């Protein structure tokens, strides 16, 4: 549900 | 005082806060007073002005006025959010959580942390925008129509009681860490370890707030409630965030913003 933010946490 | 491992948590915070904020307190207290500078930022204060900073923000449009402030609200907020994720990812502990809870804690923490910091850039007649460059004032944020007007004076009030605290950017850096290592964000997995990781911090806060503010004695109790006001201002916030995706037809959020207010309060 929160695609944005856990693409932020990744790179 | 306070042993080191308790001394290098605090220093890595301070210094990622440094270092993932390009404003802060120190910068916008500078501009603000304001020594250093003769050249003060471009003043904004009714219609006619604005149109004339928005001449300078061409490439970054014919939408009313209250829509185009809310869009430059938006980009301030979601770089925001972006350098508060940078910074929440160097706290120790952080990353090693579940992700996911990671998500929740950035989830209902932004926000919080952003008013908190939004005070820095504020006094009792306006705010520093466009990196220091521009100065909004808040009579002309009341001048805007519903509900548009309603959106900044409630952080103006939270903010005049905050910057009576007198913090500087290391106070601030370790209370945006309290914030976000919050254990009791809804949804939260392993809320016993996050529990932890945040007694720990709030713990160098108590210290560190003892050791840079001695005759303030009750500023930690203090800074305790500001975090139940935070929590407040932001429900309320997102109240208002609610009756705008429902009410104004032209006032898009952006992705990661819809991400975050999706099923908050
Ligand atoms: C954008 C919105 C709807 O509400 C918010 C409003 C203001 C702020 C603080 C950051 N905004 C600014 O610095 C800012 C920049 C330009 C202008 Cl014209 C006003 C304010 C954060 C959030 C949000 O919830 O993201």
């Amino acid at each position: 549900r929160h695609k944005i933010l856990h693409r932020l946490l990744q790179e | 005082h306070m042993t080191a491992d308790l001394k290098s948590l605090a220093k890595r915070i301070y210094e990622a806060y440094l270092k993932n904020f390009n404003m802060n307190k120190v910068k916008a207290r500078v501009i603000l007073s304001g020594k250093a500078s003769n050249n003060p930022p471009f003043v904004i204060h009714d219609m006619e002005t604005l149109c004339m900073a928005e001449k300078t923000l061409v490439a970054k449009q014919n939408k009313e006025a209250e829509v185009r402030i809310f869009h430059c609200c938006q980009c301030t907020s979601v770089e925001t959010v972006t350098e508060l994720t940078e910074f929440a990812k160097a706290i120790p502990g952080f990353a090693n959580l579940d992700l996911n809870d990671q998500v929740t804690l950035l989830k209902y923490g932004v926000y919080e942390a952003i008013f908190a910091m939004l005070s820095s850039v504020m006094n009792k007649d306006g705010m520093l925008v466009a990196y220091g460059n521009g100065f909004i004032t808040r009579e002309f944020l009341k001048s805007l129509r519903k509900p548009f007007c309603d959106i900044m004076e409630p952080k103006f009030d939270f903010a005049m009681k905050f910057n009576a605290l007198e913090l500087d950017d290391s106070d601030i850096s370790l209370f945006v860490a309290a914030i976000i290592c919050c254990g009791d964000r809804p949804g939260l997995l392993n809320v016993g370890h996050i529990e932890k990781m945040q007694e720990g911090i709030v713990h160098v806060l108590r210290l560190h707030l003892q050791s840079n503010h001695p005759d303030d004695i009750f500023l930690f109790p203090k800074l305790l409630q500001k975090m139940a006001d935070l929590r407040q201002l932001v429900t309320e916030h997102a109240q208002l965030v609610q009756i705008i995706k429902k009410t104004e037809s032209d006032a898009a959020l952006h992705p990661l913003l819809q991400e975050i207010y999706r099923d908050m309060y």
